[PDB]
DNA sequence: GCATTATCTACCGACAATATCAATACT
DNA sequence: AGTATTGATATAAGTAATAGATAATGC
């Protein structure tokens, strides 16, 4: 039904800004079929997706022919993929919206000021059945959004308030090493431990096969992604791209005291347990010392640490009488000036 | 014994200079105890309060338990260092400290006492608290380079000291910071502290030691920073009553005459030897001063520097005395902050509230937090100045002088001298005095009306002011406290105060010319930066602006821009805007002075809008965090003097022009040989000039060649001072248009202070501003209009652009023309001649070592030589036969604009103005 | 060829990223 | 066979932070 662009349409665009899009339709509905999302939301024709960066928009023209939502919106403000974006979906469902995903306002301005886009809040027990995001963050520059979104996930305040919603995102695949690496791997890092505590991340597809040797071995088993090569993508300039479907779980533990245990835990991610923990107070080497019995787990080193282990050692922290103030660990340098 | 007493109560000034020879020649030991034995004197103090604490300041008791159970270990380290040095050879050690560490910086820990080390390393950390932008501690690399160097100062003062009493070069910094790694690395886990702290459970309040500092990492904007940490038990005990002798400072100031300049390196301390530039970070600009040094082309720089430093002061008696009353009162005054113990921070806002306000919320606290700190910082200071003035009251000081790489004077003494803030102002005095004579009463009338704010009307006005305030000037005088404190509303309350003091002892007597007054007096020059673009560029209309031509009344630049922009605001507040309505009467000549000061500087928007936002709060207009009026004030300043200084601005662009095909030029000769890392070569020229005084002037803008190299601590983050590296081209040319005025005004003040003290004047000089006697205003201001006329009365524009042409002559720049234009053609066909000669096609580097040998051909003294060579055609030497260069890619010469006209203005007529310099 | 997008720094005055790791270089 | 530099990449996450210079790129 909706007028789905072609290669050769989206052939004439000049400038793309970085990101890259996929547009073999074969692809797609092969994703759409591994994904099953007729097993979650029962009833498609109350949803409501709202789609980010959507560029060529060819997803978004599959999507809305497979289910056919009833409010689809996208959100695109760069001039060279907006005048394309206006042009081809003109007479259709699909509606379009001006404004930048980046900023914090704007989600604010377009849900609560003038009722545009209202979702559907549920509780936090379930996945919620009125409300999916779909995002397409794939250039390089456009990678503290990934984090800024998957914190928010944990702040329960961007768009999280309205339960566990799930997102699809394009991201380099680059990022989703990073993201998806198991405890003890090459690529763990701070990212890995804020996954693993506050999504359920699993590889959809992934745009070139030899970067599944980076991912953990046994993982792919488990996911077996829709591999596929850099000739269905157009702008092939810059490098092999992944989809990642993310869904929030529930947690309990204290935010801030543990993300700034597992910062300054994660600093010296190579050296043993046995004294990199001097390094989050004044005299925290004997006092956890003291307060861990048994002697195997001071021998791991950080890249080695499950996150159950880092809110043990949180909890630890937040027990302790001389802790240090969390709120003051900040450079000073432009605002400083010292006599 | 207060011999400032005594030198006052002798009846002539025969007795009195007997008595000032014979002082400074008791004076001699006493600063030659005090530069060498000072250290051990610190021990010594905090030994005795250990000994009178055990017996029967705290902080005395708790530094001498660290030195005393740091040095055990100093001792062990340095033994095993000695242990591997004393075997010839051992091909097998363990890579851990023996292998090559420990053979690194082994000798350099064998040089001095342990513990004169451990002393060193405490004082250092001490000193180095809330630096670098660390909360409550200090960055490692800054604290381990400050280390390793008071350590090599320490060494070769001894040397010096061993060598003269009888009868590497510098430590490389790759070796500096591993002995101050090395020390730290001790003192970490020497040192303790007691805690106290509350269970969050049982909520059971317990004590314990913990160490008292620490070391971690922080990060800003996604790159890592190692910092040192202190408790903050430490933090408050270092904000007690007096900190009497623990952080005692190195440089503090002489007791006799300083040593006079000579030479580049040679002047100033007795035993400390200081260069004359402060700016040691590279190494051209030393090359540069030692060949000026060697013929001897900087005499007026030396003159100039002797006379400012040999100006003898005394501490201020009676308002040590206040400052001493207020402090103790422990409370916040006029600007000393007073001793907060808990800041506050306002609630935090729910979780679940848009990410926007938390960021926000960030900010705030982020923003209360520096104002807490910068706060305690201040009041610290005040301390350790009320310290350093309260063990040379009644004493004499001299401020030896050194300079930047542009020329301004700086004194040696960082922490105590005239150029602090207002309340260091205040506490110091000439020590000798002058009668006041017809005209020293009215020029310390002139002294207190300037201070108190109104220094922009006629003289007539400020003396009439200060006539009319007799009154509250005595009141004010006899109790400063408890009274109706009167010099607490002016503008610079703590010279104001001895201002009062003067006025009333004066008044107090019958015949006012024979007191003797050591209250100095300034004379700061008026938009002094658009003063001297106003003698350059030869403009009559900036010259009128800036009080150059004789006139009746003041006039100033920053007054009527305040009023532009007020009227504006006026207008746009009168058409319903809501921002213009709150700032419709705030705007006064202090807001907008700095924008409009830096404007012909190249200031940027942001930069205007932090000035502004920083001037804004004094006021409070807003409060700190209320920084989106700034925006609006500086799109308003911006637009209302788009169109005001045009003269200016053009000398401005003519020196970004040079600087920046400056910064693009190769010589033919460091294009010797192509380094093969690309076609494109490097640019390594920077912009140099020289001062009407001689004076050498390198700017020191290069591309950082930092490396890591590891420490005991970390592996520390640091450059190579040897290393040149090609020119930074941003700062290049955005350093030109501030450089060039700061030197000239650097000159001006040079003149000026040597002619004043050839006649006889008691001179001391604030970059614009110039002090001297009561009694000396006349004959100062007419040396300073003298000194004016001579230094502007030659082309300064025109002779820089011919100094530039003849020290880049042979300098090419790369460009690009067009393959058909026939200019660039001829070119093609020279580069296919090399195709058979030189058997390849031609290059860039080639084309430029080509011309290089022809240079030598032409400077061949033999003239049947200088045919050979002078016949040949380089590319280079096509553009010979034009000269319109501005209108593939191509060789260029280097070509400089042409001066910006100048107008017919005499720089005489100034020398019977009286607003010049008031 | 010009035109839209990308990168970078913030007027001057002496003061500042670090750990982990492949990868080859080289005793 | 062995260590030893040496260069490269990640780090946090609206850098205070926004406007103008300057490099870069595509058809
Ligand atoms: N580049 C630069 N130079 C400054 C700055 N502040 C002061 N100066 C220089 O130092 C001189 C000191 O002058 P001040 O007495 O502070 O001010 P002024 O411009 O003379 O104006 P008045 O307040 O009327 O005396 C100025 O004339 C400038 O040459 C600044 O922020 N940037
Ligand atoms: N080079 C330079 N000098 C500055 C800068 N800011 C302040 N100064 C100097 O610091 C000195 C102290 O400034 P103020 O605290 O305002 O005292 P002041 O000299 O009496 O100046 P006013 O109070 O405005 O009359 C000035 O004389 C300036 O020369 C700056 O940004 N650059
Ligand atoms: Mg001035």
């Amino acid at each position: 039904s909706v007028p789905i662009p072609g290669i050769k349409d989206i052939s004439k665009l000049k400038f793309f800004y970085g990101f890259k899009y996929l547009w073999n339709p074969t692809v797609y509905n092969k994703i759409f079929d591994k994904l099953d999302l007729t097993k979650t939301y029962k009833h498609p024709e109350e949803l409501k997706v709202l789609d980010l960066y959507p560029g060529v928009g060819i997803q978004s023209a599959i999507f809305y022919n497979k289910y056919c939502p009833r409010q689809y919106s996208l959100l695109e403000k760069r001039s060279s993929l907006y005048k394309f974006l206006n042009a081809k979906f003109e007479g259709s469902p699909l509606q379009i919206l001006k404004r930048d995903p980046y900023d914090w306002s704007t989600y604010s301005n377009l849900i609560d000021e003038e009722r545009i886009f209202v979702p559907e809040v549920q509780s936090s027990d379930h996945i919620n059945d009125k409300f999916l995001t779909v995002a397409n963050v794939t250039g390089e520059g456009s990678e503290g959004l990934i984090m800024q979104w998957l914190s928010c996930i944990g702040n329960k305040n961007w768009l999280y308030r309205f339960g566990k919603v799930k997102m699809l995102l394009w991201m380099p695949s680059t990022t989703a090493r990073k993201l998806l690496a198991r405890p003890g791997m090459h690529s763990r890092s701070k990212c890995s431990v804020v996954r693993e505590a506050f999504t359920d991340t699993k590889l959809i597809a992934i745009s070139d096969a030899n970067e599944l040797k980076g991912f953990d071995s046994q993982c792919i088993e488990e996911w077996d992604p829709i591999l596929f090569s850099a000739a269905e993508i157009w702008p092939t300039k810059g490098k092999p791209i992944a989809l990642v479907e993310m869904d929030p779980i529930d947690f309990d533990f204290d935010v801030d005291n543990w993300d700034y245990v597992t910062r300054h835990l994660m600093i010296l991610k190579r050296t043993p347990l046995n004294t990199v923990m001097d390094s989050l107070g004044h005299g925290g080497q004997q006092y956890f010392n003291s307060r861990i019995t048994d002697k195997d787990l001071l021998k791991k080193c950080p890249i080695d640490l499950t996150n159950d282990e880092f809110i043990y050692l949180t909890k630890l922290f937040m027990e302790w009488p001389f802790k240090p103030d969390i709120l003051m660990d900040f450079v000073d340098m432009y605002q400083t000036e010292h006599s | 014994i207060n011999f400032f007493e005594i030198y006052n109560s002798l009846p002539t000034l025969e007795e009195k200079k007997a008595f000032e020879s014979a002082l400074n020649i008791f004076n001699q030991d006493r600063q030659k105890v005090l530069e060498n034995r000072a250290t051990e004197a610190a021990r010594e103090r905090w030994k005795h309060d250990f000994e009178e604490a055990k017996a029967r300041k705290n902080l005395n008791v708790k530094l001498w338990k660290w030195y005393n159970e740091m040095l055990p270990l100093v001792k062990e380290e340095i033994n095993h260092c000695r242990s591997l040095l004393s075997e010839k050879l051992s091909d097998k050690k363990g890579l851990n400290k023996v292998d090559t560490n420990r053979l690194g910086y082994g000798p350099y820990l064998t040089l001095i006492d342990p513990g004169k080390m451990c002393v060193i390393t405490i004082l250092e950390l001490l000193k180095l608290n809330s630096t670098g932008g660390v909360i409550e501690g200090m960055r490692t690399a800054r604290a381990v380079i400050s280390v390793g160097k008071a350590i090599e100062m320490e060494f070769r003062s001894e040397q010096v000291l061993k060598s003269e009493s009888q009868a590497k070069i510098l430590w490389p910094q790759s070796i500096r910071a591993r002995i101050g790694s090395v020390l730290i690395s001790m003192l970490i886990q020497v040192a303790k502290v007691s805690v106290q702290g509350v269970d969050p459970v049982t909520k059971a309040k317990v004590h314990g030691e913990a160490p008292a500092f620490a070391h971690g990492y922080q990060y800003h904007n996604g790159s890592k920073l190692g910092v040192l940490k202190i408790h903050k038990t430490l933090i408050r005990q270092l904000n007690g009553e007096r900190l009497i002798a623990s952080v005692q400072p190195q440089l503090l100031p002489m007791l006799v005459e300083p040593k006079p300049w000579v030479n580049w390196r040679s002047g100033g301390y007795h035993y400390t030897q200081s260069t004359l530039l402060r700016t040691k970070d590279s190494p051209e600009q030393v090359a540069y001063l030692k060949a000026a040094s060697d013929n001897g082309d900087i005499d007026r720089v030396y003159d100039g520097l002797n006379v400012l430093g040999r100006t003898p002061w005394t501490v201020n008696r009676k308002v040590f005395d206040v400052v001493s009353q207020v402090w103790n009162k422990g409370e916040g005054f006029l600007d000393i902050p007073g001793a907060q113990d808990e800041m506050v921070l306002p609630p935090a806002p729910p979780k679940n509230s848009d990410p926007s306000i938390l960021r926000a919320w960030k900010l705030q606290v982020k923003t209360i937090a520096n104002k807490f700190s910068s706060d305690r910082s201040n009041r610290c200071d005040t301390n350790y100045k009320l310290e350093i003035a309260r063990a040379f009251l009644g004493e004499k000081l001299y401020f030896p002088h050194n300079l930047d790489f542009r020329g301004r004077a700086y004194p040696l003494s960082p922490h105590f001298n005239h150029l602090g803030n207002d309340m260091s102002r205040g506490l110091l005095i000439f020590w000798h005095g002058k009668k006041l004579g017809p005209s020293g009463l009215k020029w310390l009338k002139i002294h207190l009306s300037n201070l108190f704010g109104f220094d922009k009307l006629p003289l007539k006005d400020r003396v009439a002011f200060t006539e009319s305030h007799l009154q509250d000037i005595k009141d004010s005088a006899e109790n400063p406290l408890t009274g109706d404190r009167w010099w607490t509303t002016a503008d610079k309350p703590w010279q104001a105060l001895a201002t009062c003091f003067e006025l009333n002892e004066v008044m107090k007597m019958d015949n006012p010319e024979e007191f003797i007054s050591h209250q100095p007096v300034h004379q700061d020059g008026t938009c002094n930066g658009l003063q001297h673009y106003a003698a350059l560029g030869g403009d009559v209309e900036g010259a009128t602006q800036v009080n150059l031509v004789p006139s009746d009344k003041p006039q100033d630049v920053y007054a009527h821009v305040a009023r532009l922009v007020q009227k504006r605001l006026e207008i746009a507040a009168e058409k319903g805007d809501e921002n213009a309505k709150i700032l419709k009467d705030k705007i006064t000549r202090k807001v907008v002075k700095q924008t409009v000061m830096t404007n012909v500087y190249g200031v940027t928007y942001v930069g205007a809008t932090f000035q502004i936002a920083k001037q804004l709060s004094p006021i409070f207009d807003d409060r700190k965090e209320s920084l989106d009026f700034s925006k609006y004030l500086t799109k308003h300043v911006f637009s209302a003097i788009r169109e005001l200084f045009h003269s200016a601005h053009l000398i401005q662009d003519w020196l970004g022009e040079s600087a920046k095909r400056i910064s693009k030029s190769i010589r033919l000769d460091v294009d010797e040989k192509s380094f093969k890392n690309g076609n494109k070569p490097d640019f390594m020229s920077s912009v140099i000039w020289t001062t009407p005084l001689g004076l050498p002037i390198v700017q020191p803008y290069r591309e950082e060649s930092k490396k890591q190299v590891e420490t005991n601590l970390q592996t520390v983050f640091i450059s190579d001072p040897f290393a040149v590296n090609p020119v930074n081209a941003r700062r290049q040319k955005a350093g030109l248009p501030p450089n060039f005025i700061h030197s000239l005004d650097a000159s001006h003040m040079l003149l000026s202070a040597a002619e004043c003290g050839k006649q006889g004047l008691d001179f001391a000089s604030v970059h614009d501003s110039y002090w001297t006697h009561a009694s000396d205003i006349d004959t100062m201001n007419v040396v300073l209009r003298e000194q004016f006329i001579k230094l502007h009365e030659v082309d300064l524009v025109l002779r820089l652009k011919e100094e530039f042409d003849q020290r880049y002559k042979n300098y090419v720049k790369i460009g690009k023309l067009k393959r058909s234009t026939d200019l660039a053609q001829k070119i093609i066909r020279i580069r296919k001649d090399l195709s058979r000669k030189l058997g390849r096609s031609t290059t860039l580097a080639d084309e430029i070592y080509f011309e290089k040998k022809r240079q030598e051909l032409l400077n061949s003294p033999l003239i049947e030589d200088r045919n050979v060579g002078e016949k040949m055609v380089t590319t280079v030497s096509l553009f010979e036969d034009i000269t319109d260069l501005d209108a593939m890619s191509v060789l260029l010469p280097l070509r400089l604009p042409e001066i910006p006209p100048k107008g017919d203005f005499d720089v005489t007529v100034l020398r019977n103005s009286q607003y010049f310099f008031s």
